[PDB]
């Protein structure tokens, strides 16, 4: 059946309909366009005419132009023929490689695995980075978030983990760029055609990504993420593989929302956003998941707005990882990266019963130290540094060195820091940081463990130092 | 005077009226 | 019939706008062509305003909707026993039909002010924190509250842990029926969750409601009532019942989602004015029943996640004046290495002693006062080195009663464990021993306690408190065993 | 007449009538239902509808139910009736003893007295408690502000200033729980009862009860204080007795008026109150007053959100305030009873010009020796108390001796205790202070003056002590 | 990248230490050296307006701090230095800018240059 | 607020009137790190013009980041140099108080109008150390530097 445009605010767009009218969610086609324009059915306002969010800009529509229904959702290609590719909300092939021909396609909306459908197996995904694998570990098939502020490291710290994790991995990556920065997925991609994930001339590609970027209106940004967690759902079931999963940023797909949320007649809720906010991201974040079916670990940089970490977003989001990375801007300004706060970061796999009482005792140690100092920072720091106890100013100067041996060059970060690149075993990253706790280098100088990988070269540049 | 600072201008008086014990 | 039938003007967002209808009741349950139920919330001149139990694709303009002569009640009784179900009661652990013989409305009236008496019968957590600090009674609400990950649910998992000891047990008075209701939570927490009790034994007396995040808002906004009720029909026969709200935060979420667009107007936070009222209305209806009426009970669990240490924040501030104390967690606690990360000069409990037994109100009361007395001198520690050794043993003191409050997730204890414990603190015995070594000194003295001693732990149950010959046996199992330890 | 329902939307309902309005503030009596729904016309919407808020729950109601038009306000049963009973919001019994059987009812609006029927002149309402009496005294027809929580004595406190109104003023009690916790409800109504000021056997009860419960409505919860204060009106109006009123708590009667403001679609003000905060707060507060005829005086429970003074919630009620009575959990651990704290509590009437420069003078030497004693406290954990002069040993002793001859046995108290309770008249508290203050009992041992009443029994108890 | 590649890092390093022994308390040799060598790279990243500086000069002038070469001159003289140095390199070796700028590097031979050159003028300068 | 923070883009010179410099007995009450001028150049005003107000306002910005420490310590934790710094910093934040014609009843002196070079110089001199021998006092409500000096000598 064929609709009319009537209203045109934004990306906000509304049809009337004599005939059928289409359900919520269903893709309609805007008719005398140059590129393919879908607008997705978000809500019916009686008098035969729905609201629709535009997937592409909507400059040049005319009230009266023709709009057709297809039927269904936006339904995109799926199978192996979308590693290697680009695509965009749509199901459209971004790298001008021509047609993407798989033999199925599946809708972008689609219900939430039951519980039945749930995993609880957890073991430990080592990443060859300090903090993380000591303090907070990733789980195969888990829920990993990465929290920051605006420029404290995601991306640097996504990288690092496709590269250290994704490159040798087995199976299947998905990549899905959702209102990022489309500098950052052209890096992305050209990184993988030299490292060879993403192969061009013959079939050997594990990685497919999925691109909707900050070029992007928000329609498009709102649904990217629904795209790419879509193929990623077909890897895991119609497979039963173990998929990687990526995404900077889902921030992006609530921000989307809220930028449409007041052209959909919604009141705001606090902070400026849409009344929906947790639940349009519970039928989203419940799907990247784990089942029964087969795996999915899951990492998602998570952009934390004016870097407060309890606003809406950010918070509602928590709830939904098994283990969070938090960065922050403070220890970022230190020059400690990757910037995780050893006191903010957590992983459901942090238990004695699981990574055995040696990692856990040492993490917890660490950890003890840390607030301990903290709990004397802003104290001796007027009061001076001669008024302690003899055993204060050990952990003052124990803690001020495990600050810095949690920091790491990282192979991604070359750009950066001007160090070469460190991975560091989980053995090795115990065995140090249990070394540091138990007084084994209160003769080494704290510059010493600064910037470096294993324990070993901590010990290198405390001779490299003296002269 | 002494080791132990946060006394007022103790240790800086006499230093200004200046081996020493302290 | 546009009485008992209407049709949808529009629909978008949970919301359906309903002509006709013109017999529906306020908050009645109707039904869409397609199947999908929905709630009559706001009855207008010209529409109905229906809450979407389900996805919005389902629903058209034009679509017809029929009052079902439909109630909003839920299976209720034993049979949901060791049961996973959604808000509404349906199984969804995939182990066939609840073998429900009873049903029981999901919003009724809490017992008033004359069928209830004082809270008396203690509810036992196992938590040494807890049990001895910030007791809690059967009838009582308790908020369990604090930031994100500070250790909440634990609290929770390790109370419902606890009562099987009573339950196993042949005593039907110390019984404890448990509900667990997670609202706004995802199905692989909840997955892990189901797989601790069962691993513990506890789900054969937990009802597990559920209603996660990807559940339409209504269904979250009415699990807690569903479980609540659940647990009246224990209360109402003579029996006892936990309920741990996991988390009302997030039911509040989602009434607002509902309120919002349903265009109420908002107010702070965007909250409306009956969100105090949703929540008072939940928590009363925890009650100690008296005598006359069964003398029965349930004792609710509310958790509140605060945002950034701030519980003057709204929802936090109304679920906090609404209940009868506070369990406060904290970040820097945590991290501290006190854990579980209870608050202990801020938690209270307005019941108190009134839920204690003999043998804890003893060594209770002193733990209080000396880690009061602690607290008062706890800054001259790190900055202190020519102290009196008046307030160089409060201090001591003080750090090692705080080392006996700390203990392992998945172990609660007995009572006269507990008190045994502390025994050792409050009378002196781990004052020269150093502070580090308190946690494994403690696991090891219970461990050889439980072994050899039974019988004097079985005594400290039988007598209701600590007799001379209990003290006098504690004593020269204490000293000779410090004294061993340290060798 | 009769009205049907056009709109529910929670506890705002919407009744269209065929002929003549209900006023503002009217109750109206839904038909059809198992229990009564009370609804207060709030608005007139124009086109013969009006715009009311329920003081129960909207569950179940149709558009077009039948609503009938009462003619007036919410009307209750007053009288001496009420006392020993308890009543919600609308008047009926909630403590199943059965009706309440008053010859009179009285409409819970009603505005404040006029000018010409105020007092010119302040006096205070004497509660025979030393420290209040003394150091911070209470006003006739004025308002206190009760900060204290859980376990400090506040029900005891209460409990007991019913009795010592009854018995030195003649005056009946009401108890206004504005979101009463209903566990807290059920235990105060048996405290009372246990401690003799409910008697369900006899007539002698001495507070009338009036409970809006947490899990009520916000109009329910808004309006309880008004129904309170109706009761308190009668003894005051109709048998010209100095009342007291009891408030708990005056928070959460704020909070409900918030509550009640944004469910009619109502812009919410700072810190999101209601725009008539002020109002809401004096429309109820000025009816708190001396009239020619008698006075309601009353104690008022505030919480302070955020511990925020400058809060426009406890702002505005700070306006009202005549004094305040703080409860401290630091003078408790001392055993000090009552635990009112003899330098935070305050009073506006300590002014030699309202109760004399003897009663002033001696509240003034009390207040400045238990400020100086704990200007000494932190040369006591230093030089010990045998370094002071000859002139700071004695401040010390006397202030020492000052604050135990301030706690009181409490009458209403004497079961728990086994100790006789004390009613000190404010000629022997003024007196008693005098003296010690004078230098006439340094003599005496300090654990003489504690838990005892007048001074002479300060005197009988050192006589006593071997 | 060659004169410039950590000094990011190390100025972050620098300033949170500077904070830290904000109270003249016994400092390792470690320290010192950051704290010395961050007072006067502080001073070498000060400029004026309407006087961009040509790569090549700025790369000279960083290479004078970062290889410690200054690390001894009184911090306050670090700006009378930089253009008393840059207007000697400018005129009397036009041949060693030049060849820094058009290879867009430091060879081992203009390293070895570079360092005769700052070396004996500092000493001169500081004369 | 949105109306001051608007208005500066607007402005070529900007005086900031501060409350809390006013209640100090400061007047006029300007912030002279709030305060600033489009032409505040070396090429306009001259280098010497130039130097002395970097100068003085450094001297008044480096004790401003001292004063959380005075606040609470005060000025006897501070090194030498640093308490050279705050008392020339407050006999320069005294030297920028002037008294007015026009507010001649509420300073109780008589109004002052000091020439640029005059202005230039005795900041000029207060930062060189040349008066780090007077009392703070002397430069408080007067005109010129002279006029510091000779109430100086005054104060016996
Ligand atoms: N006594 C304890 N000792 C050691 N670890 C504990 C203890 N209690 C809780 N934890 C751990 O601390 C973490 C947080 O516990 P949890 O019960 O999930 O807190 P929460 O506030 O409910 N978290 P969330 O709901 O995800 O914000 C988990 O990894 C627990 O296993
Ligand atoms: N691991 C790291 N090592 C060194 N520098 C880093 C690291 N992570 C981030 N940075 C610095 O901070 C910048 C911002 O990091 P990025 O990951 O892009 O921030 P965002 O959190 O916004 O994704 C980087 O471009 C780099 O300059
Ligand atoms: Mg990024
Ligand atoms: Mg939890």
């Amino acid at each position: 059946t064929t609709g009319r445009i009537v209203a045109v605010i934004g990306a906000v767009v509304d049809v009337q309909f004599d005939e059928g009218l289409p359900p919520i969610l269903n893709a309609l086609e805007v008719q005398g366009r140059e590129t393919r324009l879908v607008l997705e059915v978000a809500q019916h306002l009686g008098e035969s005419t729905v609201r629709t969010i535009a997937m592409d800009g909507t400059e040049g529509l005319v009230r009266g132009q023709k709009v057709l229904d297809s039927g269904a959702p936006i339904r995109i290609p799926v199978g192996p023929e979308t590693l290697g590719r680009i695509m965009n909300v749509i199901g459209e092939p971004i790298d001008e490689r021509g047609p993407i021909k798989t033999k199925q396609f599946a809708a972008i909306h689609a219900e939430a695995p039951e519980f039945v459908e749930m995993s609880v197996e957890q073991e430990i995904l080592v990443t060859g980075i300090k903090v993380v694998d000591l303090l907070a570990p990733y789980a195969k098939g888990g829920k990993i978030g990465l929290f920051g502020g605006a420029g404290v490291g995601k991306t640097v710290l996504i990288m690092e983990l496709i590269n250290n994790v994704a490159k040798a991995h087995g199976g299947y990556s998905v990549f899905a760029g959702v209102g990022e920065r489309t500098r950052e997925g052209n890096d992305l991609y050209h990184e993988m055609i030299e490292s060879g994930v993403i192969n061009l001339k013959d079939a050997t590609s594990k990685v497919a990504l999925v691109y909707g970027q900050m070029n992007e209106p928000p329609g498009a940004r709102a649904r990217v993420a629904l795209t790419g967690l879509t193929v990623a759902e077909y890897f895991r079931d119609q497979e039963g593989q173990d998929v990687l999963l990526f995404i900077d940023n889902i921030f992006r797909f609530t921000q989307a929302g809220s930028e449409v949320s007041a052209l959909l007649g919604r009141i705001p809720s606090a902070v400026g956003y849409q009344p929906t906010l947790a639940t349009d991201m519970g039928t989203m974040q419940e799907r990247i998941t784990t089942t029964k079916k087969g795996s999915i670990t899951s990492v998602q940089a998570i952009y934390v707005p004016a870097d407060d970490l309890t606003d809406p977003a950010p918070a509602t989001t928590f709830a939904h990882l098994d283990a969070t990375t938090v960065l922050s801007r403070a220890i970022a300004e230190l020059g400690i990266y990757p910037a995780v706060d050893p006191l903010d970061s957590t992983s459901r796999i942090m238990d004695p019963n699981i990574v055995g009482s040696e990692h856990y005792d040492v993490a917890r140690g660490v950890q003890k130290i840390l607030q301990d100092y903290k709990s004397l920072q802003d104290i001796i720091a007027i009061l001076g540094m001669d008024e302690l106890s003899e055993e204060d100013k050990l952990t003052v100067s124990r803690a001020r060195k495990i600050q810095r041996f949690l920091s790491q060059p990282f192979q991604v970060a070359e750009v950066f820091t001007g160090h070469l690149g460190k991975l560091v075993p989980l053995k090795e990253t115990i065995k140090g940081f249990q070394q540091i706790l138990a007084g084994e280098y209160d003769h080494l100088p704290e510059q010493a463990f600064y910037m470096v990988g294993p324990i070993e070269e901590a010990v290198a540049k405390a001779d490299k130092l003296a002269e | 005077s002494s080791d132990r600072g946060l006394c007022g201008a103790i240790h800086s008086s006499v230093a200004k009226q200046m081996i020493g014990v302290g | 019939d546009l009485e008992e039938t209407g049709r949808v003007l529009s629909i978008g967002d949970g919301i359906a706008r309903v002509h006709g209808l013109r017999n529906v009741q306020a908050e009645e349950m109707v039904e869409f062509s397609s199947g999908l139920k929905g709630m009559s919330l706001n009855l207008e001149p010209d529409n109905v305003g229906v809450v979407v139990f389900g996805n919005d694709k389902l629903i058209k303009e034009g679509d017809i909707v029929k009052r079902t002569g439909a109630i909003v009640d839920v299976p209720v009784g034993e049979e949901l026993l060791g049961r996973v179900v959604d808000a509404l009661g349906n199984a969804i652990d995939g182990k066939g039909p609840i073998g429900s013989k009873a049903r029981r409305r999901v919003g009724l009236k809490a017992p008033g002010i004359i069928p209830r008496i004082s809270v008396r019968e203690p509810m036992q957590t196992g938590i040494k924190a807890v049990d001895s600090l910030v007791p809690i009674g059967r009838g009582q609400r308790e908020l369990i509250i604090g930031d994100r990950q500070t250790g909440k649910t634990s609290i929770a998992i390790d109370t419902i842990i606890n009562q099987k000891r009573f339950n196993d047990g042949t005593d039907e008075k110390k019984k404890l029926y448990c509900i667990y209701v997670a609202i706004g939570q995802k199905r692989s927490t909840v997955a892990q969750l189901v797989k601790r009790l069962t691993d513990a034994d506890a789900m054969k007396y937990t009802i597990v409601v559920s209603a996660t995040a990807s559940d339409a808002a209504p269904l979250q906004y009415l699990a807690p009532y569903s479980g609540c009720s659940m647990g009246e029909y224990f209360r109402d026969n003579g029996k006892h019942a936990l309920i741990i709200y996991d988390d009302l935060s997030k039911q509040a979420v989602a009434y607002r989602q509902m309120s919002l667009l349903l265009r109420r107007p908002p107010g702070r936070e965007a909250y409306p004015g009956d969100v105090f009222y949703l929540h008072s209305r939940l928590l009363e209806r925890a009650a100690k029943m008296n005598d006359a009426f069964g003398g029965g009970s349930l004792t609710a669990l509310p958790v509140i996640e605060t945002q950034a240490g701030d519980v003057s924040a709204y929802i936090p501030t109304n679920v906090i004046s609404i209940t009868d104390g506070q369990i406060f967690l904290e970040t820097e606690l945590f991290y501290k290495g006190i854990r579980p990360a209870i608050n202990v000069g801020l938690s209270v409990s307005r019941v108190g002693s009134a839920a204690q037994t003999r043998a804890m109100k003893q060594v209770a009361g002193t733990m209080k006062l000396e880690l009061a007395q602690y607290r008062e001198v706890a800054a001259f520690a790190q900055f202190g080195s020519d102290l009196d050794a008046a307030t160089q043993q409060l201090l001591s003191r003080g750090v090692r009663l705080t080392e006996l409050l700390k203990q392992g997730q998945y172990s609660p204890m007995a009572i006269e464990e507990q008190v045994a414990v502390i025994y050792a603190g409050v009378r002196g015995y781990l004052d020269k021993l150093e502070p580090s070594k308190i946690t494994k000194f403690e696991n090891a003295f219970l461990s050889h306690v439980i072994s050899q001693h039974q019988a004097l732990l079985s005594k400290i149950r039988t007598d209701g408190k600590i007799s001379e010959e209990s003290d006098a046996k504690l004593k020269e199992i204490v000293t000779n065993f410090l004294a061993g330890f340290e060798a």
